[PDB]
């Protein structure tokens, strides 16, 4: 009691939750949109300084506890890797902090990534669309085409923010919130930390075996992100042999995952019908 | 009782004294140390713990609080008490506590932990006290408007009346008969600076280490010196050598603004020119005092605006938030601290700079001015040097301030930079 | 973005629609229309506090007539709304409920408009469109409605906007002087500025209404209050601290990736009394799927025509309240297995929907506010409907004196054939999006 | 000392405008139309005895020239309750209701057979001031004598305290009236040979953007001259007010008028207050730079190159955040609100206004917004042009044959239009890279 009461690291998780999963929500949107103009409109994305005043900015309105456990000390490749190299860190009490571990934090802020590069790839999917890949028959083809796309990527986008929610974070969640009301000794929380940060990561396929499929989505990710770029850039930079690469690796994706799954089995599924 | 007790003898433990967050922390450490601590230091305090001669059950963080509350006794009896305020050892709160210290030392276990219950309960009502006396005949609000205005060197009107009458001892060869007569020639300026409460202007003077009273410079401004009055206990409570740094930084800021007066003169001596065309080589000036005038421009509204008005804004309403006369010292030296980081007097390499780029203004100052009409040779020469010395200036600070945006944050630099960057010629 | 918007309201359709669109979205936002807005997600850009505190709605009943000014003045909704939000053109007499006199009208207000537009814009921080009502037969939404378009293409081409035009009349005969000719006026700016837009489809939407409350001898104020109360159900995204679709630039942009084709299906929840509730009923995830299963309760005007076999390439059922991707899954396999959502040649429908915790002052009466998104071949029947209607009026020179009079129709036969054209060319390619090349 | 400073009344409509500003300035002391000046309302850290300097019975004595040429503008001025705050030796009375005849030529006779006088005036103003650095003459240079006097009384200034060279009121009133007396070719020559010449700052502001602005933001159906002479006597107010107020660097104008003259005549620089209607807090300042909304120069802003603020300022008086200017300097940089000169890169600076406590200021960040527009000085060199083109095409100009600025020939106006086409060349060269040949 005299340990808990006190140093409120509920706190602590609540900031986990509002940016290792940017649970802030308007202000969130409005940083996903900065974020999407700083690092995938080539803006200071690796500068600290432009990182972190963004970040702030965006998490200082209504929370601003926000902004200070988080800054986005940018520093540094895919298009979901050119984002990425920034830096940050939060503040606890100690010595809580004495049993609370750099380790743990490595593992939120490798679900913030996640989450970030989820929401850069579907900004990047926002900005582009139909008219943008047509926008800078062949046409009618381009058309249809952009548009099979869009629908595909727009229902993967919404089913991965419900069901990795509800995988990675909705059930591992509820799950670490459990057993952090469990937890009240010292040793005790240590070890639901531990059991909530590995059944965190469980769906996150950190296992080698579950890395292939990873591996397939990661790419499938990567793929769409640059077919999404030059559909920004319209058929300047989209090539009738660019569109059939992006099919292409659309149906690879959805096949190898179909296969992988099935040798777990609902994304094999999923895939098979994408 | 006063914090006072003899330590001849000594039978107590009681001392009468005299990676890229850790990178970021050490650059931010060793920048922050070399501009804020180059002139701020205070003096040691008279007592201290001498843990040598403590018991086994002096404990730690009972000690720590016991040698707060033992130099807070002190201060009272010598700040509190210095000349006429009165810091008895705790007042009533000692006759409360002389009861149930007879108590206490009645019981045969030196139990720290309750006694320093109540040793803790004591040294927060003399916080309480401490804090309600600072309320009550502190108010340093207008001691810190004179500190921007002197020791600061930051009242805008009053600088200019005294660049109008009291220059005549600081651009005046520096002699201890002309430091004296700047306190009669800045009191004529405030009298003329739409001022007429010379009181704490009757206690500011002029008192320089001249070159025939540092020893017994060239420029009275160059070996200057003011003399303004504090009141007590303040005057203890700052730090002699803080308001040597408050005074080194007004020195560096006014060497910044006498460039850009001088260059104001020059320019306005091209403008009292506009009666006939320039010449080339007095084009060479003007064009010289234009960049000067605009590189200052920029400076001065970044650092006005931000450098000092906001870190002023920033400091009043902080100190109008801590109540307790510590935290509102924290507040004064979080925007001491960012005042610093502003200046950039970490490195002397940066000192340097600044000095360059204030003389290269001044330079060009002197040649528009002294070439008011047509650059006679040296005019001409003076005026070639000083367009290149200013557009130096200017690349070099560009340079610096991307080198200083990179090491660690510049808001007013950045806002500056953009703002002459609308352009970026000179800039890039 | 965290982002706010304007709309606009031409034509005394457009006006009322608009004036009860902002009632409707202060009462989810729990602010009275006087503005006595409710007290994570910032949800204050609607009922925007001014400098005055005056919570002005992100509406203008910029109705060219003076009526729909005078009615907001003596109503709360101004008590609101600050006077940017209040763009009352000057064309007094509205526009005749043509697009001669309305583009004349809008082309000259527009300084008035683009201003008050541009006060607005003035806090720009991450706005990304607009929208509108007009309508867009008659000329404060046809003629200054395509006035309006073309302003806010011109004013903000960075972003897309959006607009919900009061839609010219073809179930009712268009029948008016300029009837059909101001149709295509306005359509022109309409797919000049068509990214995703509504078309007030009004067959559907009187059919709609008759399966909702069913108002014997209904007026266009009851078509207003239901899409008031869906501009109300359209705030449910941030309502709760938005994790679903807060920054919903993405989520609008991929319902039809054409954005020639702006009007794209969708049709929002309840279609039935406020009480449609069964016995022992909630929002579940396949009970939700059963009873939004109808397709004929939205609106989308599906013209005199069924030529293009397109169903839904997309499928969103945007509803409020607390939806476990556990329940989402068992949805969508129940769905999938169902087929309630018909596909189009160029792909099958899209398995989406939301449900996210609703705002603090934004309670409804529904289980489910299901905003069935989709795109049908009712949106290329409407689109054949509306190139027919172009088409007509310009071959039949729909009152030809009046055409002849009118600034635009007068101006050259090539604008209402181009006009037609682009109608046409919108069912063409809503045609071939039932083929394998969309456009 | 503090900075004082006169203002001169350049002109019959000049002279209305130092009336209007000796009722503004004594508002910017809160000093009554007698100059009955409250505690608070003095209680800035302004020199209140510079401008409106304290005169024995505490009226705001105008250290500033009200001029009386007209029976008619003398005795409302006289009558006008703000000028018993002026004093009443700065009215050289004259009774002449006809004026200089919208002829400038009369107008230098005015200025020329008092430009002893002018002189004269400038010592006694000078003596009554504490430290002017110049007259700022209310020079509507379109009034009866106002190019005329505007340019004979700068030859007087010149005689008087030509020490340092400064700025005027030099506002050019709304030439959309209709121009029947086209000695206006002379009477801009003669004011603009004087002040390119004599080129340190001129407030040439032509006024048909000051009635554009007018109607556009104030609102000003059938705007006349009135309106412009208020608008202009409460920026007056307002400039003095912030400068005098001590604000900690450069309390004075003085170094922005030194600033502004890249050369002896290159001393065009067009400044904005923003805003003006019938807050605006820093970030949006800095966003609304660009509205012209209260641009009162008419300008033939050319600015296909850089010519526009190479230099830009803004004072905005009331609450500014220190903060709101950095979002202020965002807001700038990605909007573009004024373009820049080639000379170098473009300086940008913004500030809180260190107000005198005579008025508020309710607009958190509105203001002084100052900028170097050198399309502004196509502007000038449209004035030039006028001054040659009405000159050589019989348009008052045989007619000014017998006027005194071109009473010879038009050889003044000739050298008028070269100093104001030097200025403008200034301009298109700061367009250009060229911009150091400015």
């Amino acid at each position: 009691r005299t340990l808990k009461k006190d140093y409120r690291l509920v706190e602590y998780l609540q900031a986990m939750r509002n940016f290792f999963l940017m649970e802030g929500g308007d202000t969130m949107y409005d940083f996903y949109t900065s974020i999407f103009d700083k690092i995938r409109e080539k803006e200071t994305w690796q500068n600290v300084s432009f990182l972190n005043v963004q970040l702030q900015e965006a998490v200082g309105q209504r929370y601003p506890e926000d902004s200070s456990r988080l800054s986005i000390s940018f520093e540094n490749k895919l298009p979901v890797h050119t984002l990425d190299g920034l830096t940050l860190s939060y503040k606890v009490p100690w010595p809580v902090d004495i049993v609370i571990s750099l380790e743990c934090q490595k593992i939120y802020n490798q679900v913030f990534l996640l989450l970030l590069q989820i929401k850069w790839a579907k900004y990047s999917l926002d900005v582009l669309l139909f008219g943008e890949l047509a926008s800078s028959e062949p046409v009618r083809q381009q058309i249809h085409r952009m548009f099979l796309l869009r629908v595909k990527l727009m229902h993967f986008v919404n089913s991965l923010h419900n069901y990795i929610m509800t995988r990675i974070l909705h059930s591992t969640g509820l799950e670490f919130q459990h057993q952090v009301e469990e937890a009240k000794d010292l040793d005790q929380l240590i070890k639901i930390h531990y059991r909530y940060l590995s059944t965190i990561h469980d769906r996150c396929l950190l296992r080698e075996k579950v890395s292939f499929v990873k591996e397939a989505i990661m790419k499938v990710l990567n793929l769409a992100l640059m077919f999404a770029d030059g559909w920004q850039a319209g058929l300047g930079a989209w090539q009738m042999e660019s569109i059939e690469k992006m099919e292409s690796d659309f149906k690879n994706c959805h096949m190898f995952l179909v296969t992988i799954l099935n040798k777990l089995e609902s994304l094999a599924l999923s895939l098979m019908a994408g | 009782l006063h914090g006072l007790l003899l330590d001849q003898h000594e039978e107590f433990f009681i001392k009468q004294g005299p990676g890229l967050t850790g990178k970021q922390l050490r650059e931010l450490q060793d920048l922050r140390l070399i501009e804020e601590e180059n002139m701020l230091a205070p003096s040691l305090k008279q007592f201290s713990l001498r843990v040598e001669i403590l018991p086994s059950y002096i404990p730690v963080r009972v000690a720590e609080k016991i040698l707060f509350v033992g130099e807070s006794v002190q201060m009272f009896e010598n700040q509190n008490v210095n000349l006429t305020r009165k810091g008895s050892i705790l007042k009533d709160q000692e006759d409360t506590f002389a009861a149930e210290l007879h108590r206490l030392k009645q019981q045969p276990l030196f139990s720290l932990v309750d006694f320093e219950q109540v040793v803790d309960r004591i040294r927060s009502t003399v916080a309480e006290h401490l804090w309600k006396l600072m309320v009550e005949e502190s108010d340093l609000l207008g001691q810190l408007k004179i500190i921007k205005d002197f020791y600061l060197l930051g009242r805008g009107e009053l600088f200019q009346a005294f660049i109008d009458t009291a220059q005549h001892m600081l651009k005046t060869p520096p002699t201890a008969v002309t430091e004296h007569d700047v306190n009669v020639a800045f009191q004529q300026s405030a009298h003329k600076v739409l001022l007429d409460d010379d009181n704490l202007l009757p206690l500011l003077h002029l008192t320089i280490e001249y070159h025939g009273k540092e020893h017994k410079p060239a420029s009275g401004w160059a070996a200057l010196g003011l003399s303004y009055k504090v009141q007590w206990p303040l005057h203890i409570l700052f730090t002699p050598a803080v308001l040597e740094k408050y005074n080194v930084v007004f020195k560096y800021l006014l060497s910044v603004r006498r460039v850009q007066a001088e260059l104001q003169h020059c320019w306005a001596l091209q403008m009292q020119r506009k009666h006939l065309k320039s010449n080339q080589t007095d084009a060479v000036k003007w064009r010289l005092r234009n960049h000067m005038a605009f590189l200052v421009d920029n400076l001065q509204y970044y650092l006005q605006v931000d450098v000092l008005e906001s870190q002023f804004s920033q400091l009043l309403h902080q100190i109008n938030s801590t109540r307790d006369f510590e935290s509102i010292r924290l507040a004064h030296d979080h925007f001491l601290s960012n005042l610093l980081a502003q200046s950039f007097i970490l490195l002397k390499p940066v000192f340097h700079c600044l000095n360059e780029i204030l003389d290269l203004c001044h330079s060009f100052c002197s040649l528009v001015s002294q070439n008011l009409g047509p650059l006679d040779e040296r005019g001409a020469a003076q005026l070639s040097i000083l367009v290149k010395g200013f557009s130096r200036q200017s690349s070099l600070l560009f340079k610096i301030l991307s080198s200083v945006r990179n090491h660690q944050i510049n808001s007013d630099l950045a806002q500056l930079l953009l703002r002459l960057d609308y352009n970026k010629y000179y800039t890039q | 973005m965290p982002r706010e918007i304007i709309t606009l309201q031409l034509g005394q359709c457009g006006n009322q629609i608009g004036f009860e669109f902002w009632k409707q979205l202060c009462a989810e936002h729990g602010i009275s229309p006087e503005g006595i807005v409710e007290e994570t997600d910032r949800k204050d850009v609607f009922f925007y506090q001014a400098d005055d505190e005056h919570y002005i709605p992100r509406a203008v009943l910029l109705d060219l007539e003076p009526r729909v000014i005078h009615s907001i003045l003596n109503s709360p909704y101004a008590k609101l709304y600050n006077p940017e939000n209040i763009y009352l053109s000057e064309h007094g007499g509205g526009a005749g409920n043509n697009w001669a006199s309305g583009f004349s009208q809008g082309e000259k207000i527009h300084e008035d408009i683009f201003d008050i537009i541009d006060r607005e814009a003035d806090g720009s921080d991450s706005l990304e469109g607009f929208v509108l009502c007009h309508s867009i037969a008659g000329g404060t939404g046809s003629g200054l409605g395509s006035y309006l378009l073309e302003r806010l293409n011109d004013r903000y081409p960075k972003k897309l906007v959006q607009t919900y035009s009061v839609f010219p009349n073809q179930d009712e005969m268009s029948d008016v002087v300029v009837q059909p000719y101001n149709s295509l006026l306005t359509l022109k700016r309409l797919t000049q500025n068509a990214d995703c837009v509504v078309v007030l489809d009004n067959t559907a939407l009187n059919r709609i209404a008759t399966d909702r409350l069913h108002i014997q001898n209904p007026s266009f104020s009851q078509i207003n209050q239901l899409v008031s109360t869906i501009m109300s159900a359209s705030t449910t995204t941030l309502r709760y601290p938005g994790y679903m679709n807060n920054d919903l630039i993405g989520l609008i942009a991929s319902l039809i990736p054409t954005p020639r084709l702006h009007f794209l299906m969708t049709g929002y929840t309840p279609l039935t009394t406020d009480q449609s509730v069964a016995s022992v009923r909630k929002t579940t995830v396949l009970d939700v799927m059963r009873r939004l299963l109808q397709p004929k309760n939205v609106m989308v005007s599906t013209g005199r025509d069924r030529q293009t076999n397109h169903c839904y390439i997309a499928i969103l059922n945007i509803i409020q309240g607390e939806v476990d991707p556990t329940q989402v899954h068992k949805s969508l396999q129940r769905i999938r297995e169902r087929k309630l959502a018909n596909f189009i040649p160029w792909g099958p429908a899209s398995i989406q929907v939301a449900l996210s915790r609703k705002s603090p002052y934004l309670p409804s009466a529904h289980r489910v506010s299901g905003l069935m998104m989709a795109n049908h071949t009712s949106i290329s029947s409407l689109f054949e409907s509306s190139c027919q209607q172009y088409d007509k009026l310009r071959k039949r020179e729909a009152f030809l004196e009046q055409f002849r009079k009118e600034d635009i129709f007068k101006e050259n036969f090539d604008e209402l054939d181009r006009s037609r054209e682009v109608v046409q060319e919108l069912i063409d390619e809503y045609h071939a999006a039932t083929r394998p090349d969309y456009i």
